[PDB]
DNA sequence: ATCAATATCCACCTGCAGATTCTACCAAAAGTGTATTTGGAAACTGCTCCATCAAAAGGCATGTTCAGCTGAATTCAGCTGAACATGCCTTTTGATGGAGCAGTTTCCAAATACACTTTTGGTAGAATCTGCAGGTGGATATTGAT
DNA sequence: ATCAATATCCACCTGCAGATTCTACCAAAAGTGTATTTGGAAACTGCTCCATCAAAAGGCATGTTCAGCTGAATTCAGCTGAACATGCCTTTTGATGGAGCAGTTTCCAAATACACTTTTGGTAGAATCTGCAGGTGGATATTGAT
């Protein structure tokens, strides 16, 4: 009965992800979001597809970068698991609140 | 020799009309100034860009008002337009 | 919808950023925070396009839209 | 002999806007309207910022305007704030803020 | 003697330059500062006083927000202290030296 | 004239100690005001360098105020209060 | 006879004057700027393409995908730094662990 | 209509890497960076210009924009290139 | 550190399909040859501002003491989040069509740019005014020791 | 729960350094009478774009276990704040000389405007290819276990 060691599978998931360049949100979920959030501002748009795929590129580059600080400072933290607070002291220095 | 304009007596006439009895430093005179210039840069530039992105020469009081929804926050941006729309549909009025 | 934005894919997310060990309730914090992301983008994007009188959102005007977040992106048309 | 500014119903000058326009290489041509409603929103936003920054001197108990009081004006208001969050205004301060864990436990 | 605790005094210091607007650096020694790094970059340069003093207050503005940052980055570590630590944290997420 | 050392030493302990203040911190350790000195410096290099390039283009000999304030806005740091 | 075989280049002297006069930037544009610019333009393409280049060749590979200008940007200091605020599609991340996150 | 760089850009290709090739994607990167370096040097130029009230953006301009915006060893050699084309133009 | 048994990576090869690369052609640029405009460089020079100096003065910066209490170690155990084997279903994807609509065209009436000629609205100082910066002092907390 | 010890207000005062006005031109709006466009307003396509369908396949939602990480509770060496004694050097005032911005003219080398003449780059098919995606077979990296 094989087991990996919490955090070692982590790691590997790491060290693969790094590496890709896939984009990592299931893109029908994420096109179902972008018209809906759209649908607020004009009704009935209709979207290229190259704009919905400028949209999810765009963010998750994003949300990838503002990982990245957060796990900065859950770090400074003397933590390694990244928490709410982490990402709320990253999007304030960076302005963003 | 070597006059030098600025925004100065239009930022004071609104001061008396919204404060009658408030004054104003030069400092605080100079920081309204800087106001102004930033903000119509601001306009004036998303403006010049909207125009380009629609292959249109000119930048009409339509340019003017999108310029000012993408860069005015919320209330601020409803007002604006208001106040806007409300001058050139009275300046047009001839 | 948004919730269509699941946690494996949160998880992927986060990896890519570096991120070895999550709290639960960063999953529904990412979302917060990726809803508050398209909703200025795109309310931008859907400026550009009812100023060119347009009903489809184009890559271009989610490329100007970036561009004013600070957000530029190369690879669709600027 | 009419101003435009008048026209508008205006304080802030619309000819003076309307030359800044041209001579600032935004576009080849420049519509009659858009100096107009420039100069309308240029009006209302001092307009909105003097306001606050008059209560502020009010508060202060100070009948003039100085830079401090359009610092807590701007600073104080969400939207002048996000749309200024970039601006530094010289001799202004900073908000009365401290951090409740610095407080006497 | 009377004595106050420390951090009294720290709060008390806090309350009156957040009320107050004037310039914390002496005036002479940040001129002199200004004139040396203008130095090294261009001889013969001859500066307006409304040049240095616009540096000095764009200078004094970006420090006091900075250390701001830098107080928020301490108090997450549940510090109370700043530490080079926290002033480098903040310029990092600032995108000031990633 | 006279030579230019060590002027960075004029941002005095006591300064920036009450920077941290106007900043709200109440505690700050020794190691702080050797690294505020280098960041400080940093931040004027860039301002005055960009300001001394403005200059330059426009063959004067005169930093002027107009310079400082457009390298700041270069530098994202917009400053109201010396457009002239 | 055209104006960029003249200047030397390989990017389209003629074009970047067309689009200097059209894009409002002044009233009038001298006749070395568009050449200048261009030079300019060409100068930083041909860094980013050698640095891309080899990063596909490190890889085993002979033509340069978006993951190879992203490893030949962030990798370099000063095109990075130009691009601190780019986003490059399809182009990833550079691989890097914290230390603290490590085994043992 | 709808110009790009694409043939400029494989051309430089071939001058560093005759070997390489370049995938459509990769095209559309470096369309959008000729772009933007293009609109961040002559928006500076503008700027430049309109300080010093002149209504031409010279080389001059170009030069002190790119100094502006390249970092010190970019800047150096774009400003190599740059005379270096503008002075082989003036020539001939 | 080894022993052993998982599972992971990691080359080397290999075969096809989606892209690329390579060809064969046309309008819209780009290059020319002329004919003028003119921006702003060169050559004074009027004259603000900047670099220095001198000097007296007290606001602060320096250094030193001391010890309060904060940051850095440690221990520890509850319980949150990782690793997994499971079972099921929403995302893929691949035509198929129909169609809502960016994109063009063809006008032109409304709106702009022009080139002058008058008419003021503003800007640069004098001429007048006056908040409020400092200065003082009791009235009020605010602290920190018993 | 008291108090001394100090720090913090708030109101009252008063001449002046810093606004408010008061005057005068004149750079720059505004009024007119032409010479260009500009960019909508209908009419019409070729598309890209939703919508279904319709399977199938991963890829995700779930429930178990428990490894090990986050946080709480304790300690305590010594860092950093509070206070003080000293006396330096930044501030403040004023003055000078003259460097070097800026205002004016004077006017060519260079830029804008056509009117054409050629050439190149953007298109829409044609002729290969770089790798992706699998397939072993083989060392590796892990993690339980003497």
């Amino acid at each position: 009965p094989h087991r990996y060691r919490p955090g070692t599978v982590a790691l590997r998931e790491i060290r693969r992800y790094q590496k890709s360049t896939e984009l990592l949100i299931r893109k029908l979920p994420f096109q179902r979001l972008v018209r809906e959030i759209a649908q607020d501002f004009k009704t009935d748009l209709r979207f290229q597809s190259a704009a919905i795929g400028a949209l999810q590129e765009a963010s998750e580059a994003y949300l990838v970068g503002l990982f990245e600080d957060t796990n900065l400072c859950a770090i400074h933290a003397k933590r390694v698991t990244i928490m709410p607070k982490d990402i709320q002291l990253a999007r304030r220095i960076r302005g963003e609140r | 020799r070597s006059r030098k304009e600025s925004y100065s007596i239009y930022v004071y006439k609104v001061l008396k009309q919204v404060h009658p009895d408030t004054g104003i430093s030069s400092k605080a005179m100079g920081i309204m100034n800087s106001f102004v210039n930033d903000i119509f840069e601001r306009i004036a530039g998303e403006a010049s860009r909207l125009a380009h992105y629609n292959k249109r020469s000119t930048i009409t009081s339509r340019e003017i008002q999108t310029a000012v929804r993408l860069l005015l926050p919320g209330e601020l941006a409803k007002h604006a337009v208001s106040e806007g729309t409300k001058a050139v549909t009275k300046y047009t009025s001839a | 919808n948004i919730q269509g934005i699941t946690k494996p894919a949160i998880r992927r997310l986060a990896r890519r950023g570096g991120v070895k060990r999550i709290s639960g309730l960063i999953y529904e914090e990412t979302r917060g925070v990726l809803k508050v992301f398209l909703e200025n983008v795109i309310r931008d994007a859907v400026t550009y396009t009812e100023h060119a009188k347009r009903k489809t959102v184009t890559a271009m005007d989610v490329v100007y839209a970036l561009k004013r977040q600070g957000r530029t992106l190369y690879g669709f048309g600027g | 002999a009419k101003t435009r500014s008048s026209r508008a119903g205006l304080q802030f000058p619309v000819g003076r806007v309307h030359r800044l326009l041209r001579k600032g290489n935004y576009s080849e041509r420049v519509g009659a309207g858009a100096p107009v409603y420039l100069a309308a929103v240029l009006e209302y936003l001092t307009a909105e910022i003097l306001e606050l920054a008059g209560n502020a001197a009010r508060d202060n108990k100070k009948t003039r305007i100085i830079p401090r009081h359009l610092q807590l004006a701007i600073r104080n208001d969400e939207e002048l704030n996000k749309l200024l969050g970039r601006v530094t205004i010289a001799q202004g301060g900073v908000l009365p803020n401290i951090q409740a864990v610095l407080l006497p436990k």
